[PDB]
RNA sequence: UUAAAUCCUUUAACGAGGAUCCAUUGGAGGGCAAGUCUGGUGCCAGCAGCCGCGGUAAUUCCAGCUCCAAUAGCGUAUAUU
RNA sequence: GAAACCAAAGUCUUUGGGUUCCGGGGGGAGUAUGGUUGCAAAGCUGAAACUUAAAGGAAUUGACGGAAGGGCACCACCAGGAGUGGAGCCUGCGGCUUAAUUUGCACCCGGCCCGACACGGACAGGAUUGACAGAUUGAUAGCUCUUUCUCGAUUCCGUGGGUGGUGGUGCAUGGCCGUUGUUGGCUGGUUAAUUCCGAUGAACG
């Protein structure tokens, strides 16, 4: 309801210096600086694991062989039965490489060692990007998370200069859809070569947030010893780098592809190879050590009558 | 099918709302 | 062979039914539907209503482990890796492992040229529980896949083969079930499997009859709780023959007076918007009458939710076939 | 006499707990 | 004021089974 | 051509009918040009610079079709006139 | 001039007589802090972070439960009368029961009867139509349950969210009825009776 005029409506009366600014930056960037200094001082040098890159092809046409020719410092080949890993060694760069190497398709081995490693390089074809193998693949690893990555084209040595100029140019184009600012190398020469190694060793690291909490570790040598041979079970003798955090008897070991296991003694032999050139410490018992339970150890009618008239 | 891109869309579209 | 094909049709068209009808059914004639549907009750409000989260526990959810607070746990373990030190062997150490367990195989894996990669987990990751995983349809595949169907799942460095349960991601307390994995939006994959603390990512394979993996879905860990109730919906369909002022003679719904009195105290609704419950069974054949908030037209069809709690199946299986190369299909 | 809602007033919620663990 | 014992079709006063027999109740000041 | 090249220009040869040798980016209630079309969701999911739309007949949400504006360009954020 | 109004609040888009203070959407907020004056209370100067699509001015009514005067009424009342509401009978709405207790004959319980398109089958080896009998049935009935007699392409089984058909319903639509004066002109049986039934036209205004 609105009032007439009638209705009394009294009318309401209408009653820091620029040098600590500078000195303040300064800090704040000497902090900073420190940070990252000591975290790329973390990985792959005299303290730290060797750098682990995964070289995958993603195409039928990449001649991985000849790649990881080109890319073999002091070079270790440790061999398996069809597939070759190579450790390096650059004291005049002062860092250290573990070279490891998969064809895309076979699902367990690129997923298996791209979870443990550092780098992944992109091995490209000049004319087309990637096979449909090799997009399978990158969408397994985009899906499981990807590290520092860096891509590197093998044969535009190949092509005459024109079209090498022009199918640079189409590759990028084709590329650009998946990886959209990264910027592609050469692998034809040995000078090539060393620029992409020290590519590799100067680059900012893509951290994966599940592996850096628990601890990892890559077999670089395993041997098994029988407790009853008949039993088919025995102390297994794994042998390779601590990469996440610092591991302990009291918590349980998993192989990826064989479950839960228990680990009964850990012992740090030297150091096979070093970048400049027995003991344990630890106590097994089970007072805090976890068991394998993943279950719970607790367990006057008549005949002619229907219902009716019943 | 395909569109008239270009001239020839500006073409169409002229014949459609001015000559009929 | 073929068998294979017609089953490969039977669930294109089962497929193709449910994306059309979201999940009705028809009803048995000979098996009753107070049998059939003996499990089944009626929610009000779906979302709102209250369902006891304890209510008909099986014996699969007697051999696994809950958290009290899940979330302070996981705040506790990672404050304590990141700040408290543990003694041992630290980061950069080449190190040998004897372990004490182990099967010969494995070493065989290696001697090939397998790699082999260990890792030491957090404490309360060996027991098993209820995994919730967020997933969304790879574009790549297309292949229909049914709710309790094993697949492969590659979740935080573990491999193993399993039955999901698919669910809506919602953030209420019940989740309708979601008979099929479609490939437009993200489902939740509920399934009993070792405790995994999150941040995680989750891969979905299906294992191909020439021993290929096809990459089914992609997605990352959400939760480990058995709290999470997983609610499969069944929607009844039922026909008027004719409209009064607010009232309505729905047949072909039931077929007996005894399963119209038994699925009296629950509403139903229509296709068009009405809301109306059961007033009274009219025949003795499941025809009855019932009163709505409106009058509908003859046109219109009407719908009765029932709800009930599925559970997941027990089907971990730690190993996992190794593949074939992948290739062109 | 039994119907959909006085059915649930006959399931018991204290049988199959799981194990929790604690804070 | 008991419209929910009024009955809709008749005027009088309608038993329900879930609640008690009809009545209404108004409170003082 | 040029230091030698590349590109442009000049010329042989091949090179177009779905001329598949396939033009995009934003929109269609008003401001502001262009649908009260159809299917889905039903104050949800969302849209919306602003006013506002959505609570079972959505001109505004998600889509199909159609239409509109600029066009090898067109949206968005911010500074500024 | 926004108008209430103003001889100034006029001499203003035809915009410049001189000069002082002072406002810039609403709040935060005359608040915090700093300065200054004061015995004190407090006075003077005075933010930002943040928040919001409004806040406000001028007059004008129109709805707006309602409020004050009257008029009328035994489906309003005073004075009454007959009463119902008390008991029984039956009748309507509710409610309860059951198969329905139809309705402001759907159905109870039974028995009957019968669309094309495409594709895959059977199809003259015969697809199919018509049945003597006996009975199932609540009764019969080839529309049924056993027994083979006949007509023979007139075919008959299933599956699709794709049309769809004695489909239903609304619009336009061609013909056609009715709707908007005057004068003439007996073979038959049957009953009291030229009785009953039974065959049986023209002009003028």
């Amino acid at each position: 309801h609105r009032p007439g005029p009638l209705k009394q409506q009294n009318k309401a009366h209408k009653g820091l210096s620029r040098v600590d600014q500078r000195h303040r930056a300064s800090q704040l960037r000497k902090q900073k600086k420190e940070a990252v200094l000591a975290e790329k001082r973390q990985l792959g040098g005299k303290d730290g694991p060797p750098h682990q890159v995964l070289v995958v092809p993603l195409h039928s046409r990449i001649s991985l062989p000849e790649a990881m020719q080109l890319l073999q410092g002091t070079v270790h080949l440790n061999e398996l039965g069809n597939t070759q890993n190579f450790m390096l060694l650059c004291p005049r760069l002062k860092h250290r490489w573990f070279f490891t190497s998969a064809r895309p398709g076979d699902l367990h081995v690129v997923l298996d060692m791209a979870k443990v490693a550092d780098t992944i390089l992109f091995l490209l074809d000049p004319l087309e990007g990637w096979d449909s193998t090799g997009d399978y693949c990158l969408s397994c690893l985009f899906a499981q998370g990807l590290p520092t990555y860096t891509l590197a084209v093998q044969g535009i040595s190949g092509l005459p200069l024109k079209k090498q100029i022009d199918t640079r140019k189409k590759l990028s184009k084709a590329v650009e859809k998946r990886f959209p600012h990264d910027k592609l190398l050469l692998l034809d020469t040995q000078q090539e070569a060393g620029m992409l190694l020290r590519q590799l060793a100067n680059q900012k690291q893509q951290h994966l947030a599940f592996r850096d909490r628990r601890a990892y570790l890559f077999a670089h040598a395993v041997d098994f010893v029988p407790s009853e041979e008949n039993n088919l079970v025995g102390t297994l003798k794994i042998s390779g780098y601590v990469r996440g955090q610092t591991l302990n008897v009291n918590r349980l070991l998993h192989i990826v592809g064989y479950g839960d296991f228990q680990m009964k003694q850990i012992d740090a032999p030297g150091d096979p190879f070093p970048l400049n050139p027995k003991v344990l410490m630890k106590a097994d018992p089970g007072r805090q050590e976890s068991l394998q339970a993943e279950v719970i150890p607790d367990p006057k009618v008549p005949k002619g009558t229907s219902s009716y008239q019943a | 099918k395909k569109k008239k891109t270009g001239r020839a869309k500006r073409r169409m579209q002229y014949n459609r709302r001015f000559v009929n | 062979d073929e068998e294979a094909e017609a089953k490969m049709l039977e669930k294109y068209k089962q497929e193709r039914l449910e994306e059309m009808f979201p999940d009705e059914v028809d009803t048995p004639r000979d098996v009753a539907a107070r049998i059939r549907f003996q499990k089944y009750r009626g929610l009000k409000s779906f979302r709102t209503s209250p369902w006891d989260p304890k209510e008909n526990l099986p014996q699969d959810y007697a051999r696994i482990f809950q958290f009290q607070n899940f979330t302070n746990t996981r705040k506790s373990i990672f404050k304590e890796v990141e700040e408290k030190e543990v003694e041992g062997a630290e980061v950069g150490w080449y190190v040998t492992l004897h372990v004490s367990e182990v099967p010969v195989s494995v070493v065989e894996c290696f001697r090939q040229g397998t790699p082999l990669i260990a890792f030491s987990l957090l404490p309360h990751e060996q027991k098993m529980s209820v995994l919730n995983m967020v997933v969304r349809r790879d574009p790549g595949n297309t292949e229909p896949v049914k709710a309790k169907e094993e697949l492969i799942f590659h979740c935080g460095f573990r491999r193993f083969r399993a039955s999901p349960l698919f669910s809506q991601h919602t953030a209420a307390d019940k989740h309708k079930l979601q008979r099929f994995l479609t490939a437009d939006m993200a489902l939740v994959a509920t399934v009993y499997a070792p405790i995994t603390f999150p941040p995680a990512s989750v891969l979905l394979f299906k294992q191909k009859s020439n021993g290929m993996h096809s990459l089914i879905a992609t997605g990352h860990l959400m939760s480990v709780d058995p709290d999470r109730m997983v609610i499969k919906r069944v929607v009844l369909s039922g026909h008027p023959f004719k409209i009064f002022t607010k009232m309505a003679v729905v047949r072909y719904m039931f077929f007996n007076r005894e399963d119209v009195l038994w699925f009296k105290p629950v509403e139903l609704r229509t296709k068009w918007g009405r809301r109306g419950h059961i007033k009274e069974p009219l025949g003795t054949h499941g025809h009855m009458k019932c009163s709505f908030d409106g009058k509908l037209k003859s046109q219109d069809t009407v719908l009765m939710n029932l709800y009930k709690r599925v559970f997941p199946k027990w089907t971990y299986d730690p190993y996992v076939p190794e593949p074939v190369p992948w290739l062109k299909s | 006499k039994w119907d959909c809602e006085s059915i649930c007033s006959t399931y018991s919620n204290l049988y199959n707990h799981p194990q929790l663990i604690k804070y | 004021p008991g419209a929910e014992y009024k009955a809709k079709k008749a005027k009088g006063d309608v038993k329900k089974k879930g609640r008690p027999d009809p009545y209404a109740y108004i409170p003082l000041n």
